[PDB]
């Protein structure tokens, strides 16, 4: 029984945005942790086949030289927003000679998180984790399809976010360090993933005021995993 | 300004150009290239308003590559020439005209060789030997003196040698080096670069 | 124009038409493709021809550039549209930057077009899935596939069309590094994979290769017959 | 010769031809079934 | 006007254009008509009954010229008829602007059929419920062209449309021939119109136009009253 | 002027039962010639030609546009085209560019498709038709060809005297002209056949 | 304003397109064509759907539409949609000639029309074109050709074609009487006469109910021969005498 | 070009001269400036020829359309209103010097239109380059409510004086008479100029011109 797609609920919410919040849940997990040393971040790739070449799946993409990101669930709706967010950060540094802070980036994205309509189509289906180091120190940011953007100190998303948030609130406090948070994230990863944790499953992305750019090539991941 | 010559033969086309890039009064570049390979048997040269030359190469070159990749095969030289004339003739009566003057050089498997001839007013022509510019004047008498429709290619090279010797003799310009191509049933063959040592 | 949203989310978190337009891919012809290290090979099975007519128009493998190659599944008309737009895009890239067009760019273009096509107002999603094989600069063979969702996704061998689970299961127990040592063996490996697929009479086995410093060569179906014959000879030598 | 004939024939079509050929066979008091029996049966089952 | 633009015309499960079949039925429920081509001219004739004795016969006209040599009647609904008549009017004048020559009837039928077909494809609109009978004397040989709601068209020697078109057509197959004069065409046309109408047929219940090679001519109730002596 | 940029002359002459159209061959840029084989007389169906004179851009452009509309007309209607129809078509095509005008003076010469009736007419650069009975001319050297045809024309002409009259007219009127020369092509057509002759003109 | 909307574009949940197949089953009725390319020429065959005694036949044409100098097309389906298509197709080929001054090759013509049809299959909810149609023609690169349009936008070159549902058995007959390039223009005509004699159930094939047009290759003409009726009559008499000769084997 | 119009006791007499000059050279000796509008309304043109032609064909198309839509005889004021509205929309770029005449139910009505859009109703008008001479002849020999042959003689006399004076005038003289019932249209009214027969037959012979290349193409 097909109603108009821009119909609220008998209870109050909407429909299609709520169905988007449901559509997040099938996606792969991701974990980002704010630390005053810098923002660390982790994700799972969910490798399916051995024919599937592993280094091509993107989860952490690059918005600015100091603003990172991670995506979830649908890949390509996220790709549009990543491209556009990059464009708008370039417009800000151009017309202002300065760095668009991460909150202003995410305001610019959730301005049209919901412009879905028939004139002037569907709501987007991706949850995003935004990091980076602005002038306000490190920042970790989380949005949703509904544009309800909030700051989170260490948010975990997607399919395993219940036990991830719970066991994350077990281990987290305010004065953590970097590497402790990195292994604290990947312990949660290899409790919530399904396959054996190895060199090809996960990927990290850490950005620091000292380690100036988010840089994470392979096989330091090997050194981090053999430290478990 | 300059001129690039295009002598047609029985079964070959002898095109050439300069390596000269004009300025205010200075010769900015002495190894310039005016050759725009449309296809395996169709060349293109361009002289005119020097901002339009590269964009004409863009438009024509890329749309010919589109036809070749779509349908599976190469254009005739005649249809390509007419297509250039059409885009000139459309671009003339607007707010944005193009000002170029170059002849087109192709080779068909069936029609054999073919030479065409443009103008800044989009006129087609099927010429035995054509020209533009100021070298046009000083060179077409020599060429129309020593022409035979059934002429061999080394005679054409010697004739072009002679034509250059009358270009460096009574001209108010420099023109030190000319590049020379040839087109045959085999494709695009580059001949040697035709210069004179000065000192 | 047509102010409507065709593709609505599900109550349980799906796009009906993206997941469901994969079925149209699932009910098309099969096509495999592997990369060797120096010679790339792909080809389609199940032409399911009338054996008595023309065949130059039903060619399911085409090219966009002198560097890149095609394959697809699903219905053929959407492939025709996407290939026309891809040719235009790769040549317009050659208009700008003077390189030969990288394969990753044209796959991102196809997937981006497909996603903004599914997103838009009342446009039915493309029920195809292409294979884009090319070897860009410094000779690196790479191969990507598409999806009606619009996820370019790099693989090492193919599994699309009818019964792709069986074909990938054969490639699973046939991932030998030895198979991509001899170019001839890689060709024979495609022939053996497609032989572990449909009738493979040596009629609907249309295959084309590229040795990464040339253009695509469509093979005349007598060489493929000798390939199948020596495959049957090695199968007899197995006993 | 019969497998190639229809691209989407089922076992219904196969039973129909294998019985209609027999009905053509006992129309002319025979036991064995020739090729034109299958041809007529193919042209009777499929295209009518 | 709103952004819908969707065609309400959908094929059947079988493959049939249900709104065109229904439009043909709506044509078949209309007033009858007959039109006959007979070597020198073409005769059109309709059947125009007032509902009461109150109505006037000088206001509405069935037989209608499109150019000085092209007549046109229908069998369907007048409210759509006048619209596509006006369209054919405007369309014929663009041809006469372009070529400075009176348009041939085949070219009219091409363009009108293109309009009607293009309009049944177009979105949120119903088809016309009108079947035409177009005629004219272009380049010596006169013509006669029937169209339909489906956009198609034909070329007839003699035909009918409306109520009891089958009965009138079976009368036409027996009655008509290859060669007649205009008067005999009028005779068989009023005969086949008299096949299906009521008993009182006067100078006003029918309305008859002819075509000569000298041009179109729309007859008057004077000659119509002159004609029904020794009627049909 | 812009009309004197490339030269050009087109003559058409009505005979007794036949019609002859001729033009020059020269192409070039105001004082510099280029070729001797430039086409200015185009076939539009059988036994009906058109001649175009003036700026060569508009010559080829209007010729291709007219061929476009002509083939569309002859495919929408199975018959071939009457000459008045072609005249009106050229008038409408030129008048669509009322303020963006082409620089050309088309000359139509053709026979009747039903009878053997000849037909000549000419148009201006905005679309003004003009039907006559003797001759129409177009190009730079107007007054020369006017002097020739008002000097040499007779009403009832067999094709031989028609050919010689138009030959002498074109040769003499072109030889007095400067920018237009370099050969003459002559089309002499009739009910049965079409004849094309080239004259021994001064190559100067 | 959305409950009235007919949704003629969204896939069906059986797995295929929905309206597309029903356009195909609208192709299947009212129509039966084929042609026989097998050298020096190509032909088209057609059945009169309105063979009633009260027509005019004054058009000097029927189902055939000479769309250029060197291409025609046979129609099957709803007629006036195809008139919309023939007008647009003729205008496409003519604009190509305007653009290049060289005649139009037959496959980019076919793909232009296929993109037009797929443009109304893909987006909006517009009703699809219920017309399949044939193609005969000539080029500079392959000679004589045959093509099969479909309402999806899919096409495909053949050497012996088929549209109408009555002619699937004709494709069976075309395979059972397949030749390897043997069109002496009497063998192919007798074969086409034999096919339309068997497949249509019209007893003995009255020549007013059929239509045959050919396309031969001449140096400067490329004539399209929409042939008259008397040669069709003597062709039918030739074929019925050859059927009497062929049934002397019983 | 010198056209004139007049209103006699019943209808309208229009005249013309059929010399179509192009610059300084006589381009035509037989043309037609009196154009069709309707079965009762005609029009004459001056100045730019093709502008007058296309404009009068458009307005004649629109009035045929309107008259066939209505079912009665057209009115002259409708033609006047359409012409002045169109010519004012073109801002005087189109040069079309028109004389408009027809007979309605109200009677005869003559209008002259100047190419910007200024119109006047008059009993008699002259337009063109040599219109001044014909307007002189009219003001010399006009009286109200003339008869038919008087008006025809007057218009012929006026256009004749315009042809014997003006340089762009001069050809054989067109006339046209519109009544309530009778429309007449007479091209060779009083052909004034003869031409001397040639004094030398300068006829060429069969082969006096060298031929380089022949071609023959047969037909049916």
């Amino acid at each position: 029984y097909d109603r108009g797609v821009n119909t609220f609920s008998p209870e109050g919410r909407l429909f299609q945005v709520e169905y988007a919040i449901e559509a997040i849940k099938l996606g792969s997990t991701a974990i980002g942790i704010q630390t005053s040393e810098g923002v660390c971040l982790a994700v799972e790739k969910r490798i399916t086949s051995p024919l599937m070449e592993p280094s091509s799946i993107e989860k952490i993409v690059e918005i600015d030289a100091h603003i990172g990101c991670a995506m979830s669930g649908l890949i390509a709706d996220a790709k549009t927003l990543i491209d556009k967010a990059r464009v708008e950060t370039q417009n800000h540094w151009f017309t202002y000679n300065e760095t668009m802070t991460v909150e202003s980036v995410t305001q610019a994205v959730s301005n049209l998180a919901l412009q879905f309509g028939e004139e002037d189509s569907r709501p987007f289906g991706v949850a995003l984790l935004f990091g980076g180091v602005d002038e306000k120190g490190p920042q970790l940011f989380h949005m949703d399809p509904s544009g309800t953007f909030v700051q989170c100190d260490a948010r975990a998303i997607g399919s395993a976010s219940e036990g991830a948030q719970s066991s994350l609130q077990e281990v987290y406090h305010k004065s953590m360090t970097l590497k402790e948070a990195i292994k604290s994230s990947l312990i949660i990863l290899k409790q919530v993933m399904e396959e054996k944790l190895n060199a090809t499953n996960i990927e990290l992305a850490t950005v620091q005021p000292g380690q100036n750019f988010h840089m994470f090539t392979k096989e330091e991941l090997e050194e981090v995993i053999k430290d478990i | 300004m300059e001129y690039l010559i295009g002598i047609q033969g029985p079964d070959y086309v002898l095109v050439a150009s300069d390596r000269v890039a004009a300025s205010n009064i200075v010769q900015m570049k002495d190894d310039h290239d005016k050759m725009f390979k449309m296809s395996e048997k169709i060349l293109l040269l361009c002289v005119g308003e020097a901002g339009d030359t590269v964009q004409f190469a863009e438009y024509i070159q890329k749309n010919v590559q589109l036809y070749k990749m779509r349908n599976g095969y190469e254009l005739s030289p005649t249809a390509a020439a007419n297509f250039t004339r059409r885009n000139l003739a459309d671009c003339l009566r607007s707010r944005t005209p193009y000002h170029v003057n170059l002849l087109l050089a192709g080779y068909d498997e069936h029609e054999g060789p073919a030479l065409y001839y443009m103008d800044y007013l989009a006129a087609l022509a099927k010429a035995p030997f054509a020209a533009h510019g100021y070298g046009a004047f000083l060179t077409l008498s020599i060429l129309d003196r020593y022409y035979t429709p059934t002429i061999s290619r080394e005679r054409a090279v010697e004739l072009l040698r002679k034509c250059l010797e009358e270009l460096q003799k009574r001209f108010i310009l420099n023109l030190p080096t000319f590049s020379v191509r040839i087109i045959d049933k085999n494709g695009i063959h580059d001949l040697d670069n035709i210069s004179f040592p000065k000192q | 124009s047509y102010d409507r949203a065709i593709t609505v989310f599900s109550p349980d978190g799906h796009l009906f038409q993206v997941e469901y337009a994969q079925e149209a891919v699932k009910k098309g012809s099969t096509a495999v493709g592997v990369r060797g290290r120096d010679i790339v090979v792909l080809g389609v099975e199940k032409k399911s021809v009338a054996k008595l007519q023309d065949e130059r128009t039903v060619r399911k493998i085409c090219a966009l550039d002198d560097n890149v190659c095609m394959a697809f599944a699903g219905l053929t008309a959407d492939a025709r549209i996407v290939i026309n737009r891809a040719r235009v895009e790769c040549q317009s890239h050659r208009l700008t930057v003077e390189d030969p067009v990288t394969v990753e760019y044209i796959t991102r273009y196809i997937a981006s077009l497909k996603q903004r096509y599914t997103q838009s107002n009342g446009r039915r999603p493309f029920g195809i899935s292409a294979l884009i094989v090319g070897f860009d600069f410094d000779g690196t063979p790479r191969l990507y596939q598409t999806d009606p969702s619009g996820t370019y996704h790099a693989w090492k061998a193919n599994a699309i069309g009818r019964g792709a689970k069986s074909v990938r299961e054969f490639l699973e127990k046939n991932y030998t590094d030895e198979a991509i040592e001899t170019d001839d063996l890689t060709i024979k490996l495609v022939i053996k994979a497609l032989l572990e697929v449909v009738q493979s009479g040596g009629k609907n086995i249309e295959l084309a290769v590229m040795r990464r410093d040339q253009s695509l060569k469509i093979l005349n179906p007598e060489e493929i017959e000798k390939y199948v014959a020596e495959i049957e000879k090695e199968k007899e030598e197995n006993e | 010769d019969l497998i190639m004939a229809k691209d989407d024939l089922s076992g219904a079509d196969i039973k129909a031809i294998c019985t209609e050929a027999g009905l053509m066979a006992l129309r002319e008091r025979r036991m064995k079934v020739t090729n034109e029996d299958f041809k007529k049966s193919k042209e009777n089952v499929l295209y009518k | 006007e709103r952004g819908y633009s969707f065609s309400l015309t959908t094929f059947s499960p079988s493959g049939k254009l249900v709104q065109i079949e229904y439009a043909l039925a709506a044509v078949a429920g209309g007033a009858p008509s007959v039109g006959i081509k007979a070597a020198n001219g073409v005769v059109l004739a309709t059947e125009k009954k007032q509902k009461s004795i109150l109505y006037d016969e000088r206001s509405v006209h069935k037989v209608e010229p499109i150019t000085k040599h092209i007549g046109l009647v229908y069998s369907g609904m007048g409210p759509d008829y006048r619209v596509l008549v006006h369209r054919a009017r405007k369309l014929a004048q663009q041809y006469y602007l372009v070529y400075q020559e009176p348009i041939p009837t085949a070219q009219l039928v091409q363009r009108v059929a293109s309009v009607m077909q293009e309009y049944t494809q177009s979105g949120g609109v119903r088809p016309f419920g009108v079947s035409l009978l177009i005629c004219g004397w272009n380049e010596g040989r006169p013509y006669l062209f029937q169209s339909d709601p489906s956009g198609a068209y034909f070329a007839w020697k003699a035909t009918a449309m409306g109520k009891n078109y089958v009965n009138g057509k079976t009368f036409l197959e027996k009655r008509y021939n290859e060669d007649l004069e205009l008067e005999d065409a009028i005779h068989t046309a009023i005969l086949t119109l008299k096949e299906s109408f009521e008993g009182q047929m006067t100078e006003d219940n029918i309305e008859v136009g002819i075509c000569n090679e000298a041009g179109f001519r729309r007859l008057t109730p004077t000659e119509v009253k002159d004609y029904l002596a020794a009627i049909a | 002027s812009i009309m004197s940029y490339n030269g050009g002359a087109v003559m058409a002459m009505k005979g007794k039962n036949c019609v002859a159209i001729a033009a020059d061959r020269r192409f070039g840029i105001q004082a510099q010639m280029v070729t001797t084989d430039f086409q200015k007389i185009f076939p539009m169906g059988d036994r009906l030609y058109i001649g175009l004179a003036g700026l060569a851009t508009d010559v080829q452009t209007v010729a291709q546009r007219l061929k476009f509309r002509l083939n569309l007309y002859e495919l929408k209607e199975g018959r071939q085209i009457k000459p008045y129809t072609l005249m009106s078509m050229v008038a409408n095509l030129l008048y669509e560019k009322r303020f963006g005008p082409y620089y050309t003076e088309p000359v139509i010469a053709g026979l009747d498709p039903k009878t053997f009736k000849p037909f000549i007419c000419s148009l201006d650069l905005i679309g003004c038709p003009m039907v006559t009975d003797d001759f129409v001319v177009s190009g730079t050297c107007a007054e020369q060809m006017y002097g020739m045809c008002e000097s040499l024309w007779e009403p009832n002409m067999d094709p031989d005297h028609l050919f010689e009259t138009i030959s002498q007219a074109m040769l003499n009127a072109v030889d007095r002209d400067a920018v237009s020369g370099m050969g003459v092509i002559v089309h002499i057509i009739e009910k049965d056949k079409i004849t094309t002759r080239t004259l021994k003109a001064r190559m100067d | 304003s959305r409950r009235y909307d007919s949704r003629t574009t969204i896939f069906s949940p059986e797995g295929r397109l929905y309206q597309v197949e029903y356009a195909m089953e609208a192709i299947g009725h009212a129509g039966t064509c084929l042609g026989i390319l097998a050298n020096d020429g190509v032909l088209l065959a057609a059945e009169r759907r309105n063979i009633h005694k009260l027509l005019d036949e004054v058009f000097f044409s029927e189902k055939i539409y000479k769309l250029n100098e060197d291409m025609a097309c046979s129609v099957a389906g709803i007629t006036s949609d195809a008139n919309v298509l023939t007008n647009e197709l003729r205008l496409i080929a003519q604009r190509y000639l305007l653009q290049y001054q060289e005649p139009i090759p037959c496959e980019q013509l076919v793909t232009a029309l296929c993109d037009i049809k797929q443009a109304y299959t893909q987006f909006g909810g517009k009703r699809p074109f219920g017309v399949s149609l044939l193609y005969i023609g000539w080029d500079k690169h392959y000679g004589f050709q045959l093509y099969q349009s479909d309402p999806s936008g899919n096409y495909g070159g053949w050497k012996a074609t088929c549209i109408g549902n009555n002619s699937a058995a004709a494709v069976s007959m075309l395979k059972q009487d397949y030749k390897e390039g043997e069109m002496t223009l009497k063998s192919a005509l007798a074969l086409a006469i034999k096919v339309l004699n068997k497949t249509m159930d019209v007893s003995k094939l009255s020549a007013e109910k059929v239509e045959i047009a050919t396309l031969t290759r001449e140096n400067g003409k490329t004539v399209i021969r929409v042939l008259k009726q008397k040669e069709v009559e003597q062709l039918i008499k030739k074929h019925e005498e050859e059927e009497a000769k062929a049934e002397r084997e019983k | 070009t010198t056209i004139a119009g007049v209103v006699y006791k019943d209808g309208i007499v229009l005249g013309a001269d059929t010399r179509a000059t192009e610059g300084m050279v006589v381009a035509d000796k037989n043309c037609s400036k009196i154009h069709f509008i309707s079965p009762n309304i005609y029009c004459c043109g001056a100045g730019t020829a093709a502008d007058t032609d296309m404009t009068t064909q458009l307005i004649s198309s629109n009035l045929e359309l309107h008259s066939l839509s209505t079912g009665r005889l057209p009115r002259v004021v409708t033609a006047n209103r359409m012409l002045k509205q169109m010519l004012f929309r073109y801002q005087g770029y189109i040069g079309a010097a028109l004389v408009l005449g027809g007979v309605d139910v109200t009677g005869p009505h003559l209008y002259s239109i100047y190419p910007h859009g200024s119109t006047d109703k008059l009993p008699y008008v002259t337009m063109g380059s040599g219109s001044l001479a014909a307007m002189a002849v009219f003001e010399d020999k006009f009286r109200p409510d003339m008869e038919e042959e008087e008006a025809k003689n007057l218009v012929s006399e006026a256009i004749a004086a315009g042809i014997f004076n003006d340089l762009g005038s001069g050809s054989n003289i067109d006339l046209c008479v519109i009544s309530k019932n009778k429309l007449d249209f007479l091209r060779p009214y009083t052909v004034p100029n003869k031409k001397g027969t040639r004094l030398g037959r300068y006829r060429c012979e069969k082969g006096t011109t060298a031929v380089l290349t022949e071609k023959i193409t047969p037909l049916e």
